[PDB]
């Protein structure tokens, strides 16, 4: 959040392509994730603190 | 002036971690070749009969002089492409084992 | 082909293509160099050697109807006789080879 | 379909293989590396083994790589090297017991009831440890560390664990420093780690916590463990003057057993020479401040280790040997004269502007007036002493009794004869040298017999054996002892050439 | 009258008993030629037989 | 006096070292006297040696660069000769990385120049030392042993030179990935590129067009003709004074854009593209075939090509 | 493949160490040839370098 | 029949007061030449390898016989343009120094 670097992305399948962070005012940021997997079995999306 | 492919303690092609066959240069190739020649025995080389070591005729069979075995082994050590001459040969014959020791001379 | 040997300085004469040839091969610093003479008359001096390109460069000399010479790879006097050869080609095949070059 | 090796077996092996039995003259390095246990010495036969055990980044690998690649005039190589540890500071007790590649992650299924027994000051046991996961050996090491920390013993309350990879050992470390003893024992529990782990099984190295010690004590203990070496050395950081002086004195206490080689700079020679006047067996070498060390101090050790003593024509000179890898230190006559007066060794350059010539020049060695100064004489005396001692012990161990009569002394001569023959064929003895008047007087003074100087001029040696009686200090009783005296003409090597020619 | 052997496996010798590699290579070449050189002729003649 | 004019019309001449040595010996012998001693030890012998070496060296070096304009030459002079048209050298780069993955014990430093390996046995070295967070995650910087355009597989790595308790050379796709150039064109493919360029410039307008379109995938046949006049020449070309009268056949034109791209390469420089007489081959599109602007620092252009009328026999 | 040295200083032999005269003469010839034979060629190449 | 340029005790050209190089006539030139030849060492003469005195292989190194050094020095004294034969050679090898003494014969 504070520095603005995409730290870790993981490949279990052929899914991910790119990920990026963009600066916004007042401690706000936007996260983008691009996934291009051969299959189509999207089931759920999880978000949690680390 | 010689070269060959490396083999392990058993006489099979040995590959490195990278999976590439290695072509040994001289000296070491001479050692490998002389070991293989001494291990060959006569009677089975098609296209060249009467080459090898006469184990079953000159060593294992009961014999009179044992000079013939020395001659045959000396010939087998020779005929290598690089070997020039033999420095020593022992032929121990102690207990049950048939000791053999040799020191070979090469151009390089 | 042209018989050779592994010697830093040599020169041979041979009769091919209905003409008399004499070639001198020697090492100069790093690259190899050659001198070519035909019928007792000098032709070229100090031409470098490379794989595939012809020895005779300027248009007039190489042939109205004669041949030319080409090394398969870069020259080295220590590898002569073993994997490095020199070949002679008369007019027809040299012409088709030159056409194939472009 | 049954195998060749049951009937015919050929070992082959590359040339230059010389089987040898007897005293070995090889380098010994005292290091402060943590990996080496204090009480064990290790011998290697190749640079690759050292690389595998220590790793490329280590100084020791560089030293060994420089040491092994060396050829004498007669083609020879050191073919061996030894290592030992010197503890610089107080250390905690520790254990280590693995050498073989047991670790292939077999901890799976071993979680239930881990009951490794740790025999500390008071007997204590460990509780069940989960190893069914067996994700990684560092993970299970941390797990074992945490379970040990769960104990309340002062030593195990802050213990640590470590696993090395290129070599395969598991290590424990105590909490306090300088005191304490640990031990480990197996139990009757079928699924115990100690049997699978390195420790508590057969050859396991154990360490007792103990304070810091002087280097001389460390080398003395190392010798007490084993003494099959010559020309030991300290690696790592340079030592101060006082420690070097102490080590030199301790080495001089032994009579011609090893060579002490050290490295020093030009500005430092003025101090050391005054301190270490006499004290034979110590070599001084000049080191360059500007460039890398290049390990100049190893040169005499390599030269000595390359020497073969059984074959004839063995004695070699130290004045002219070329080391392409090393650098150059001195290039002027004035500095060379000062260094020679200071009894130093160096690699001097004779020229630039063309192919260079440099060589390890001075074969001299600091010592008192009585003792030999040249290096080759020192090495020859070392070998001679070893051979004589071995022959005498063989005599004592073989014959049933040695009477104190003429027969006994005849037996002693008979036994010593082959060693003297080997020596005179080797080159440590010399014949035909001229004897000065003062030398003749000295010889006659040492041995009561006159005309022995003629013997040492012709053959090169003179021996005599007599027996007497004495009483030992330990017990009031008396025994019989034999005394011999040996005088021989020292070997020499060419250093300087004189010439002259006249037209008629 | 003298016998003709014509066997591929004549190349293997004493020195190759515990060798899985070279022996496997030669043997595989052997059944390759067995499949595509002689059994082919047997099938061909059995088919050309009217 | 004893000089040899070793440069002549035919070329440059080189003599054996014995001949130049003998000539220098004769020079000094005439310089001092017939009774002089010429051996290595004596100083004048050293002068003879120095003079002979100098003469032979300078003469050989001058003979080295006797011919340069001919494209047989190499090593810099040829580099400039080919770069006059087009040519890249150096390209000697090795792919430095970023965002490595390392897990190990707490509060430790990995010494620089550690060794890591990939499954096809590629050796990769590290760059700079760093501490390890107690969590067990840090970022590393890598480099390889050989300076080659290596392709490292995205697989968990193996450590060759191992520090203490440091494992799991691991990848992350967040790592910056660099493709390194590796001496791609040394000495001969430069000549091949020169040959290709001179072949390109040799063809005229029509020949270039037909050669380029012949290279387009799935294209079967092409016909090209130039009116060069406002009258009829083969068909009713009266549209402009000098258009391109172009017809192309294909088995489907899988790459519509690429067909225009090939055409865009071939343009004379003063003649338009549009064609049509309301009866000739049906154009694919009316005003334009929507080409690409320019692969190399450029803007839009427009072209025009037609297709034949299908028939059944 | 064999190395070619082509150095003037090779004429000096190490009978000559404490000689200021002959060594100085040879060396001065050496930088003369260095200046006017090869550095010349380097400068010429860099100038004709387009 | 020979001639050379005078050099001092060091191997450099020596000039007289007038600043003229002097060309030594025979006899003395022979002495200068033989001194230089014995001082010249092997492996240094480019364009003639295998000439000189093999000090490092035949004298300084430990050796078996020492006859080889005598042969090498005798050859080095020879090959001078004027020297005919060698009368004496000593090779003292006494003490620490390696003594050498010789007397040669010239035509004049």
């Amino acid at each position: 959040l504070d520095s603005g670097n995409v730290i870790s992305d993981q490949m279990l399948d052929s899914s991910v392509v790119s990920a990026r962070m963009i600066r916004l005012e007042n401690g706000w940021w936007r996260c983008v994730l691009t996934t291009k997997t051969v299959s189509s079995s999207f089931r759920a999306a999880y978000v949690a603190p680390a | 002036s010689t070269s060959t492919i490396r083999t392990g303690t058993n006489n099979d092609i040995l590959l490195d971690d990278n999976g590439n066959m290695v072509i040994l240069r001289d000296v070491e190739a001479c050692a490998q070749d002389v070991r293989a020649a001494m291990l060959m025995r006569t009677g089975e080389n098609i296209f060249d009969v009467n080459s090898g070591v006469g184990y079953f005729e000159y060593i294992f069979s009961p014999q009179k002089s044992y000079d013939d075995a020395r001659k045959s082994i000396a010939d087998a050590i020779l005929s290598s492409p690089d070997v020039t001459g033999i420095e020593q040969l022992d032929i121990d014959i102690t207990g049950e084992v048939f000791g053999v020791d040799a020191k070979v001379i090469t151009i390089h | 082909k042209i018989p050779l040997t592994a010697v830093p300085n040599q020169a041979i004469s041979f009769n091919a293509g209905s003409s008399y040839w004499k070639i001198r091969l020697y090492q100069n610093m790093d690259m190899m160099n050659a001198d070519i003479s035909r019928d007792g008359v000098i032709v070229c001096h100090g031409v470098r050697c490379f794989g595939g390109i012809p020895l005779l460069q300027y248009s007039h000399q190489y042939r109205p109807d004669y041949g030319n010479f080409v090394f398969d790879r870069d020259a080295d006097w220590t590898l002569f006789g073993d994997g490095i050869n020199l070949f002679y080609l008369d007019g027809a095949e040299f012409a088709e080879y030159q056409a194939l070059a472009t | 379909m049954i195998s060749q090796s049951r009937y015919i077996r050929i070992i082959s092996g590359v040339g230059a293989a010389a089987p040898v039995a007897g005293r070995k003259l090889i380098l010994r390095v005292m290091t402060t590396n943590n990996v080496i246990p204090p009480g064990i010495v290790i011998e290697f036969d190749n640079a690759n083994a050292v690389l595998s055990y220590f790793g490329a980044q280590s100084e020791e690998y560089q030293r060994a790589a420089a040491y092994f690649k060396f050829i004498s005039k007669s083609v020879n190589s050191p073919s061996s090297i030894s290592f030992a540890r010197w503890v610089n500071t107080a250390i905690a007790p520790m254990v280590v017991g693995d050498n073989l590649p047991k670790t292939i992650a077999d901890f799976a299924g071993f979680s239930a009831g881990v009951l490794t027994i740790m025999v500390g000051a008071a007997e204590q046991n460990i509780t069940a440890i989960d190893t069914s996961a067996a994700t990684s050996m560092d993970n299970v090491a941390s797990i074992i560390q945490t379970e040990i920390r769960k104990n309340a013993d002062p030593q195990l309350a802050q213990a640590t664990v470590t696993w090395n990879q290129n070599t395969n050992q598991f290590t424990l470390v105590g909490a306090t420093i300088g005191t304490g003893v640990l031990a480990v024992a197996k139990s009757a529990d079928p699924q115990d780690m100690s049997t699978a782990l390195g420790w508590s099984t057969s050859n396991v190295v154990n360490v007792a916590g103990q304070s810091a010690d002087l280097p001389d004590a460390a080398v003395a203990k190392s010798t007490n463990v084993s003494n099959n070496f010559g020309s030991f050395l300290f690696a790592g950081a340079p030592l101060d003057n006082d420690q070097i002086k102490a080590v030199s004195a301790w080495n001089a206490a032994q009579n011609n057993q090893f060579i002490y080689t050290v490295a020093t700079s030009l500005a430092n020679l003025g101090t050391l020479f005054t301190l270490v006047n006499g004290n034979a067996g110590t070599a001084l070498n000049v080191l360059s401040a500007t460039a890398a060390n290049d390990f100049v101090e190893q040169c005499p050790s390599e030269i000595l280790a390359a020497t073969n003593y059984d074959e004839p024509g063995a004695s070699q000179n130290y004045m002219y040997y070329q080391f392409p890898g090393r650098n150059i230190t001195v290039s002027d006559d004035t500095v060379a004269n000062t260094v020679d007066k200071s009894r130093g060794n160096y690699i001097g350059v004779t020229q630039a502007n063309g192919q260079q010539l440099a060589f390890y020049q001075r074969g001299i060695l600091c010592g008192g007036p009585t003792d030999a100064v040249d290096m080759n004489v020192y090495a020859n005396e070392i070998w001679l002493k070893s051979a004589i001692a071995q022959a005498l012990l063989d005599l004592f161990l073989n014959v049933n009794a040695v009477p104190a009569s003429s027969t006994g002394e005849a037996m002693t001569l008979a036994v010593l004869q082959p060693v003297l023959d080997k020596a005179t064929a080797n080159g440590t003895f010399t014949y035909g040298k001229e004897i000065s008047a003062v030398q003749q007087q000295y010889i006659t003074q040492v041995t009561g017999d006159r005309r022995a100087w003629r013997q040492v001029q012709t053959l090169g040696y003179w021996i005599n054996i007599t027996f007497s009686s004495y009483t030992n200090s330990n017990t009031g009783l008396t025994e019989w002892k034999a005394n011999y005296t040996l005088i021989y003409s020292k070997g020499d090597a060419i250093r300087f050439v004189e010439g002259s020619d006249v037209m008629i | 009258l003298p016998a003709y052997n014509s066997d591929i496996q004549q190349a293997l010798k004493w020195l190759h008993n515990q060798a899985p590699g070279i022996t496997g290579l030669i043997q595989r070449k052997a059944q390759w030629y067995d499949r595509f050189s002689r059994q082919f002729w047997a099938n061909w003649e059995r088919d050309v037989f009217h | 006096m004893a000089n040899y004019n070793y440069i002549v019309d035919t070329g440059v001449i080189v003599a054996d070292t014995a001949d130049v040595l003998s000539d220098v010996e004769a020079e000094f012998r005439a310089a001092l006297g017939a009774n002089i001693n010429l051996a290595a030890s004596t100083p004048q012998g050293s002068l003879v040696a120095a003079e002979a070496i100098a003469r032979s060296s300078v003469m050989r070096n001058e003979a080295r660069i006797a011919n340069t304009i001919n494209p047989n030459v190499s090593f810099g002079t040829f580099l400039d000769a080919i770069c006059a048209l087009m040519g890249i050298e150096r390209g000697s780069d090795l792919s430095t990385f970023g965002y490595g993955v390392q897990v190990t014990g707490r509060s430790q430093t990995r010494i620089s120049t550690g060794s890591r390996v990939q499954t096809p046995a590629g050796a990769i070295f590290t760059v700079m030392s760093d501490v390890t967070i107690p969590a067990g995650g840090v970022a590393t910087i890598d480099i390889k042993s050989q300076e080659y355009g290596n392709i490292p597989l995205p697989v968990g790595n193996l450590i060759i030179i191992d520090g203490t308790i440091g494992w799991s050379g691991a990848k992350v796709i967040a790592s910056t990935r660099v493709d390194p150039g590796s001496r791609q064109m040394s000495d001969a493919e430069l000549k091949n590129a020169r040959v290709n360029r001179l072949a390109i410039q040799g063809r005229n307008s029509t020949m270039a067009i037909k050669a380029y379109v012949s290279a387009v995938p799935n294209v079967t046949s092409v016909n090209v003709i130039e009116n060069n006049t406002g009258a009829v020449q083969v068909v009713n070309g009266v549209s402009f004074t000098l258009p391109y009268a172009v017809w192309v056949c294909v088995a489907g034109n899988p790459d519509k854009q690429a067909v225009a791209d090939a055409l865009w390469a071939a343009h004379n420089g003063g003649t338009p593209w549009d064609y049509g007489a309301t009866n000739n081959g049906v154009p694919v599109d009316g005003p334009n075939g929507v080409p690409v602007r320019d692969p190399a620092s450029g803007r839009k252009y427009v072209v025009k090509w037609t297709t034949p009328i299908m028939y059944d026999g």
